[PDB]
């Protein structure tokens, strides 16, 4: 009786375009089984009208089950560019963005995923997402548990964010640090750690979101996975780590990564070394309890070996050198320090890194580290042996020349890092000698006339130094050195004054 | 005592790949973490 029974599209689209819900219900689940079939799929693609009552149907309806079915539809045509294309003319990226605040699983996955095919082959999504808002609505779902779907989410909000310091400040805004950061602290699906930490490279490098990162315990997250099996996750964190160290100098709880960093200068990955050595130079800047834990897990001599691995490689030698700098003053082992640098054999590497080809910034680095360790007197002759007198002269004598930036340091830091080093070195009998030798009175008394305070301040403390010798003394005076401390007693600073006084009362 | 501890700016090293280098694709790895999750 009944027959007929077994332009299939076009009658499909008329349905879900029908006034009646309870027929555009049914017409959805017809056409999400028809999009699971490569043929019915082109048919489907191929018609404007089709796509576009799909992609509304999806928003405005208030059924699941449709709901499901229709962005269940646009995710299979998601797997084509002529599918991809169809979404993104038919408004798809706006309808798809919505269904990201769908209290529904499968929609949210349907969505995220054909918005993450969409951001990846079509011309223009970017773009769109960020219109649409999709930026906001992603950072607000990574409190969501499912890890592959996280690891979609933030994989979205990495092609989203590279580059583009808008959309960066945008999830800067939404919180995304501190969500990207729990993440990090919480799972352990590789995929996942490794597409957050592109996200958090990414944003590493803004201004705005290195400060809220650090705050959330984006450092210490980060260490946690220096020592996963994954490659790209360690080097990923590394240079994360790097990027955001100026601004975690202040953070407590770093021990465990301050361990591992020190450990990851033995790399034979130069490129990990290189990392290391800057993370552990920022990290250890005007912080007493980092510097005591590097000191403590033997970061001396694994500093002192990157030294001597890294030859002319500055890139290398500045970090490791400054990071040795900040290990050799202010702090409880400080002392220690100092002798660990001469006991582990590199006096002779660091006074050689005074000489070209180093570059002015490892050069002032350089002479700070050795003011450090002549703090120490068993380096005092060691340091002699090795030349490093007369290269401190030459230095101060050049920069001097200069200040009556160069190569993007000041030449009166210089001077004051140079004298400094001197007024320290001067403590040793002998080294007053080498120093006096040099004909280097003149110009220390030259250097009481500079407007930088720091700097008559070494330098009437080298010239007190070598005041304590009767012969110095008289060369000190002779040079007219007398009016100009006299006048120095009446110095707001204290060191000057003293110093002063201390060197009128040997002229005398 | 001592020489001033100073901090290093990683600026340039930072910004380098997203000036002169396109993104990295990650499909290969979430290919089939999509098709799963699905």
């Amino acid at each position: 009786a009944v027959v007929n029974l077994i332009r299939a599209i076009p009658e499909l689209t008329k349905l879900l375009n029908d006034e009646d819900q309870v027929v555009v219900n049914k017409a959805a689940v017809m056409v999400h089984q028809l999009s699971k079939k490569e043929a019915s799929r082109h048919a489907i693609m191929r018609s404007p009208q089709m796509v576009s009552a799909i992609v509304r149907t999806m928003q405005n309806t208030n059924d699941v089950e449709t709901a499901r079915c229709t962005a269940g539809t646009l995710h299979n045509l998601s797997h084509h560019r002529e599918g991809l294309l169809a979404i993104f003319k038919s408004g798809g990226i706006p309808a798809l963005v919505k269904m990201l605040g769908s209290p529904v699983d499968s929609v949210l996955f349907y969505a995220i995923t054909t918005l993450h095919n969409l951001l990846l082959h079509q011309e223009g999504a970017k773009m769109a997402v960020r219109l649409a808002g999709g930026l906001q609505k992603m950072v607000a779902l990574l409190n969501k548990t499912n890890v592959k779907f996280l690891a979609i989410t933030t994989d979205c909000l990495q092609i989203l964010a590279y580059g583009n310091q808008e959309s960066k400040l945008i999830i800067l805004a939404s919180g995304g640090p501190q969500a990207l950061v729990n993440i990090m602290r919480t799972y352990t699906y590789e995929k996942l750690l490794w597409t957050t930490s592109r996200v958090l490279k990414v944003l590493s490098v803004c201004s705005s979101n290195k400060p809220a990162i650090v705050e959330a315990g984006g450092m210490q997250a980060l260490g946690l996975h220096l020592t996963d099996p994954s490659q790209r996750l360690v080097q990923n964190c590394l240079w994360t780590l790097r990027n955001l160290s100026d601004a975690a100098t202040k953070q407590e709880g770093m021990e465990g990564l301050l361990g591992t960093l020190v450990q990851l200068l033995g790399s034979d990955d130069i490129n990990v070394v290189t990392c290391a050595a800057g993370i552990l130079s920022n990290l250890t800047c005007n912080n007493y309890k980092n510097k005591m834990m590097v000191c403590q897990v033997g970061g001396i001599e694994a500093l002192v070996r990157t030294v001597l691995r890294a030859g002319d490689r500055e890139d290398i030698t500045e970090p490791a050198i400054c990071a040795l700098r900040h290990l050799t003053s202010r702090h409880q082992e400080a002392e220690m320090a100092q002798n660990a640098v001469r006991l582990h054999y590199g006096l002779p590497v660091v006074v050689k890194l005074l000489h070209p080809p180093s570059h002015w910034p490892l050069i002032k680095a350089t002479v700070g580290l050795i003011r450090n360790l002549a703090l120490c007197p068993a380096n005092h002759a060691p340091l002699r042996e090795q030349g490093a007198i007369p290269r401190l002269v030459q230095l101060l004598v050049r920069a001097h020349q200069d200040t009556q930036f160069v190569e993007g340091v000041r030449m009166e830091e210089i001077v004051e890092g140079c004298t400094g080093a001197l007024h320290i070195l001067a403590r040793d009998v002998h080294n007053r000698i080498v120093i006096r030798g040099l004909n280097t009175i003149p110009l220390f008394v030259q250097l009481l006339y500079s407007p930088i305070e720091n700097i008559q301040r070494v330098a009437a403390g080298v010239l007190c130094e070598l005041a304590q010798d009767k012969e110095a003394a008289e060369a000190i005076e002779a040079e007219g050195a007398t009016a100009p401390l006299t006048e120095l007693l009446h110095s707001r600073n204290e060191g000057v004054a003293t110093y002063a006084a201390a060197v009128l009362f040997r002229m005398s | 005592l001592g020489a001033n501890d100073e901090l290093i700016s990683f600026k340039d090293e930072g910004e380098q790949e997203e000036k002169s280098s396109e993104n990295s694709s990650a499909e290969r790895d979430l290919a089939d973490v999509k098709s799963s999750l699905v």
